[PDB]
């Protein structure tokens, strides 16, 4: 028997001037519950939308969530992929909808604030939700109004994208001008698989038509030294390949209707492959194909960066296109959950000390942006390692002669994380030849307190120091480090004479005095 | 007839959400501690929860006064033999243990509090002997015993070994009743309020009857219930002392007639019926006397006085007069105040924080 | 009396990964992990993790590391969703005494909430407020996980309010924004969630305390009385 909340569901619908339904509600063999209605439109159809289109309201469940989702229609739907929807295919199957539900959860600005509200948690409200945005995205689907200025320019949906593999690239915004003289042309390009993960692969260098190399990608010692293998082609378009209105092409003949509407030819650029494979006897084969273009952040801004799709290499076949997903793994890229300020990314840090704290301070400062580090203190060996493995743009030195003292007066923050008074009696007594910031910390007995000393001198004072310093579990350590962090972001962002003594207490509570 | 604001003032008259889930949450809790502890383990039998909580016949206390939970601890222990008093202390070492420094014994029970609710557990045997024991103990060892949700949220309930909670995706068989020749004629002994004797008591036909008189009532007998005390708090002034609790709603559950259409006609009928009833004992200055439902020999109305009688029926008879003339009314927002003026301010007129790791 | 319970923790992000490592650092070696996502490079920026666990499942990469820290360690990954189809799986899960939640997701709070443990646990739960400001810390000893408390509990803190200024999109050729923190915060919450730990599971009850960090560098506590 037919449920009450899907009655009163049934009865939402026919009462809804725009809406209207005449099929009931029908049970599927995996547990979902489907209906059939018809929506209108307010604006004025489109050729890629119709005013009356076909629906299938299809509710579910899997562990304790339930899905509410609205499918077209496989015969009277749209066919049309648009932005803020999934790829609309239809299989070959029992199903009576197609794969192309809309992301309602997503607002864009057409999509009104105090119209979209939040999401209830009934049932029936939660579908009233949802059939009042339906009804909204439709109606702009069909004015293309869902991108308009100021909205993030996502990237189209490719179907059949495989989740494991992904290919990494580093563009700035510097490398512009360079691609910038090259639309049309192509060559070839090696590729590296990082050590140690499932399935992925980074871009190296980037070679010509009878292969020569035109430009390299700079990458963390971890990741330079690896083998290089020329298995990929580049070539450079003047816009990004998306069918109307948002649509991505599934099958080679929509890629080579794409290139023609850009005004290139694909048969003609596979012969030219062909003919220069042949050509060079070192050349096996090509196994990927990068397509490059300039892309912009924000819809009305002007492109400032070259982006990278990748396919798995026939232009005329029907047969569908295999996609691969890429990620840039440029410096500014890599840090938008949050990072340090500017003034102290900038400044070569030396680190004296590879035991508890030392080791921490270093890998927080090197996940927080500053990259270009000095271990002296094998300790030193194995930090620098495990530094060099955190990120791709990680620059992490190891360590009596004159070139290694200026070697060490090179850098710009000095830092002490050894409890030792011998070590600050030689700092005191060494030559930096220039004006440095010199900060020292310490532990108390049982990693109760903390000492913190930062000075700005061109000599390291140790009797203020001394004077000052006068008047364990793993978590402890953590903390401290932390603690330790922080005051040297503060320190490096206002120099000065500065010091200050910082204790734990039982209930959890950390004071300074 | 101003069903919507009634359904609000119920609502608003219930417990809160945080008091019920603390309630049923500290039962689970208490059931499960209790089956775990070896000195108790072969005494106990059963632990299931009863009281007005169970039978969805209580209402949210003024201020942040903790509401009464009442739970049943079944022992087959022999009462012939052991005094209520040695069978109370039995129980000390596992209160110190669990619940150091929240107990307190008081009458014939013990008093737990927990965050938003207190417990009061009492301690009951089973007087029967050979297989009667057995089927006594299989049948409050069942589902339909040992369930901590109230009538209200199961509408199928039956009281029966065989039943089992019906849940559906969205919204299978009826089981019924059992015969009355299994349960009925076997109640519990307890002991008294100063533990020298062991008394009768027999919940489960309370409950029963209970649920069959809301679903021949269609839904709204425990809510007139609700709706009757919530009077009864708001005139305290003109009202005596007692009755209140469960006689009072013995005296609901009698007054009221099966068939009930809706709240407000409800309350007239039931006023009308009380006042009709009682009459006769009224001028006479006596009190009635109500059987009890589990046990027929004793009498809810024992412990009554004669004058807090009367009183009552001097305020049922002011009561039954303004809701005579607030139900002939038509015009919503008059009918809304009449309401109002016996009910209280309660009668209705016609944020998720964001987390990150 | 916490190096011999057995110890689950649900949600193996940031949070998740920093308290595994010191409870296995400190002398916990019975931990199980519960996730289902894969480890991307961005996530790398706060994770206790390295690039060589790009691509793979967290809870796996997360018990593989663990499991490499000392010769007495013993940690089992879950690769489900909480909650498990199986029925296998749920009587797996039942063998924990000490349940904790990392995710900071109110459907895994219900899911908790909705779950037949069929015995007396420990719950505790922790999450970060918006900017790292703030910590919430929930912790009860039931056989059910009180939902409504805790949330009420959250709700009546006083924490900062979301703003989108601050929130940055994840990268290029992308629309959802993610929540700014630090690496540095999360390893001070991590610390103080140990000691949390550590404190209710030496005197279980019903506890809520409330954390606030302050420009000087100082910590600042503010308890509830139940
Ligand atoms: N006079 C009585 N006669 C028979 N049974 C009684 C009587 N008083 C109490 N009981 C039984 O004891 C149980 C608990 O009694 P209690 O005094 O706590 O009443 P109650 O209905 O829970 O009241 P309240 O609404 O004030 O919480 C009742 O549910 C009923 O089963
Ligand atoms: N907490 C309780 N649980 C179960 N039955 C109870 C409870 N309190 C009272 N009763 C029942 O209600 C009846 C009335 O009890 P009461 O008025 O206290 O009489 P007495 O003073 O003789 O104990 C008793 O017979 C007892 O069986
Ligand atoms: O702070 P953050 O977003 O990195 O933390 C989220 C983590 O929690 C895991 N998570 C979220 N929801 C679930 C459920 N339902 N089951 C198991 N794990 C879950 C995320 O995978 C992430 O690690
Ligand atoms: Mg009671
Ligand atoms: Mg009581």
């Amino acid at each position: 028997q037919v449920p009450a909340e899907l009655q009163a569901a049934l009865t939402l619908i026919n009462n809804d001037p725009r809406m209207r339904t005449n099929n009931a509600w029908a049970l599927s063999a995996d547990k979902r519950w489907s209906l059939k209605f018809t929506a209108e439109l307010s604006v004025p159809c489109s050729s890629f939308m119709p005013d009356n289109s076909v629906w299938h309201l299809v509710l579910w469940q899997e562990e304790t969530l339930i899905r509410i989702e609205v499918y077209p229609d496989k015969s009277e739907g749209i066919s049309a992929t648009f932005q803020h929807q999934n790829y609309n295919f239809s299989d070959a199957s029992t199903r009576e909808w197609t794969s192309g539900n809309p992301a309602l959860e997503n607002t864009p600005t057409v999509f009104g604030r105090n119209l979209w509200g939040l999401e209830p948690e009934a049932l029936l409200d939660r579908i009233s939700w949802r059939l009042s945005r339906l009804l909204l995205w439709i109606d702009a689907a069909a004015q293309e109004k869902l991108a308009t200025t100021g909205d993030a320019v996502e990237l189209p949906a490719f179907p059949d994208q495989s989740p494991f593999t992904v290919i990494g690239f580093s563009e700035q915004i510097d490398d512009l001008p360079f691609w910038a003289s090259k639309t049309g042309e192509w060559g070839f390009a090696s590729s590296t698989g990082l050590p140690g993960a499932h399935g992925t692969l980074f871009l190296r260098e980037f070679l010509d038509n009878k292969g020569k190399l035109i430009r390299t990608t700079k990458w963390s010692p971890f990741m330079r030294k690896g083998a290089r293998t020329t298995n990929a082609v580049w070539s450079v378009l003047p816009t990004l390949p998306v069918l109307a209105p948002w649509q991505a092409p599934r099958t080679w003949q929509e890629l080579s209707h794409c290139f023609a509407q850009c005004g290139l030819s694909l048969p003609d650029l596979f012969s030219d492959i062909g003919r220069s494979v042949r050509a060079l006897r070192k050349q096996r084969a090509p196994g990927l194909l990068l397509l490059g273009f300039p892309l912009e952040n924000k819809i009305g801004d002007e492109p400032a960066r070259i982006h990278w799709l990748a396919l798995r290499l026939q232009p005329l076949s029907q047969e569908p296109i295999r996609w691969v997903r890429t990620q840039n793994w440029a410096a500014d890229q890599l840090r938008t959950r949050g990072e340090a300020a500017n003034d102290i990314r900038s400044k070569k840090v030396l680190i004296i000390g590879a035991g508890s704290l030392g080791s921490m301070i270093a890998e927080n400062l090197m996940r927080i942006g500053v990259v270009s580090q000095g271990i002296l203190d094998n300790k030193a060996a194995a930090l620098v390692e495990h530094l060099n493995r955190i990120l791709p743009d990680a620059s992490a030195r190891s360590f009596e002669s004159e070139v290694a003292k200026n070697s060490l007066r090179q850098y710009d923050v000095i830092i002490d994380c050894t409890g030792d008074d011998g070590v600050l009696k030689s700092l005191a007594a060494f030559d930096w030849k220039s004006e440095k910031i010199f900060i020292s910390l310490a532990m108390t007995w049982r990693a109760e307190g903390l000492f913190a000393f930062a000075a700005s001198e061109t000599s390291f004072p140790v009797t203020d120091a001394s004077s000052r310093f006068n008047a364990a579990r793993a978590d402890d350590v953590q903390l401290w480090a932390a603690v330790g962090t922080k005051f040297i972001c503060r320190v490096v962002s206002a120099p000065g004479r500065i010091y200050e003594y910082f204790k734990q207490m039982p209930d959890g509570t950390v004071e300074k005095e | 007839e101003l069903q919507p604001q009634f359904n609000e003032f119920l609502a608003n008259i219930r417990p809160t959400d945080t008091q019920k889930e603390d309630w049923k949450s500290g039962a689970r809790t208490l059931r499960e501690r209790l089956k775990n502890f070896e000195p108790l383990k072969e005494i106990v039998v059963s632990t299931f929860l009863q009281g007005s909580i169970r039978r969805s016949t209580a209402i949210r206390p003024l201020g942040d006064k903790r509401p009464d939970v009442d739970i049943v601890v079944v022992t087959n222990l022999d009462h012939t033999r052991m005094s209520p008093t040695d069978a109370m202390d039995l129980f000390i070492p596992f209160l110190e243990k669990y619940y150091p420094g929240k107990w307190e014994t008081q009458g014939r029970s013990f008093g737990i509090t927990l965050s938003y609710v207190e417990l009061d557990l009492v301690i009951t045997a089973i007087p029967e002997s050979g297989a009667e024991k057995s089927h006594l103990e299989q049948l409050y060892k069942s589902e339909s015993v040992l369930t901590v949700n109230s009538l209200e949220e199961q509408t199928d309930w039956r009281l029966n070994k065989s039943w089992t909670p019906n849940t559906g995706w969205l919204s299978s068989a009826q089981v019924e009743d059992a015969p009355a020749s299994e349960w009925k004629a076997h109640p519990l002994v307890l002991p008294d309020r100063e533990k020298n004797e062991w008394g009768r008591t027999h919940p489960l036909a309370q409950i029963r009857w209970t649920a069959e008189k809301n679903r021949l009532c269609n839904g709204h007998y425990i809510n007139l219930v609700r709706a009757v005390k919530w009077w009864r708090q708001q005139n305290s002034e003109d009202l005596p002392k007692y009755p209140k609790g469960y006689p009072l709603e013995h005296l609901i559950g009698n007054a009221l007639d099966n068939g009930t259409t809706s709240m407000a006609q409800g309350l007239v009928q039931l006023m009308d019926t009380f006042l009709s009833r009682w009459a006769a004992i009224y001028n006479q200055k006596s009190k009635p006397w109500l059987s009890d439902h589990g046990v027929a020999e004793h009498d809810v109305m024992a412990r009554l006085t004669a004058e807090d009688f009367c009183s009552f029926y001097e305020g049922i008879a002011s009561a039954a007069e303004i809701a005579r003339n607030a139900l002939a009314s038509e015009e919503p927002q008059e009918s809304a105040q009449l309401w109002r003026q016996l009910f209280g301010s309660k009668f209705p007129l016609p944020q998720k924080t964001g987390r990150f790791a």
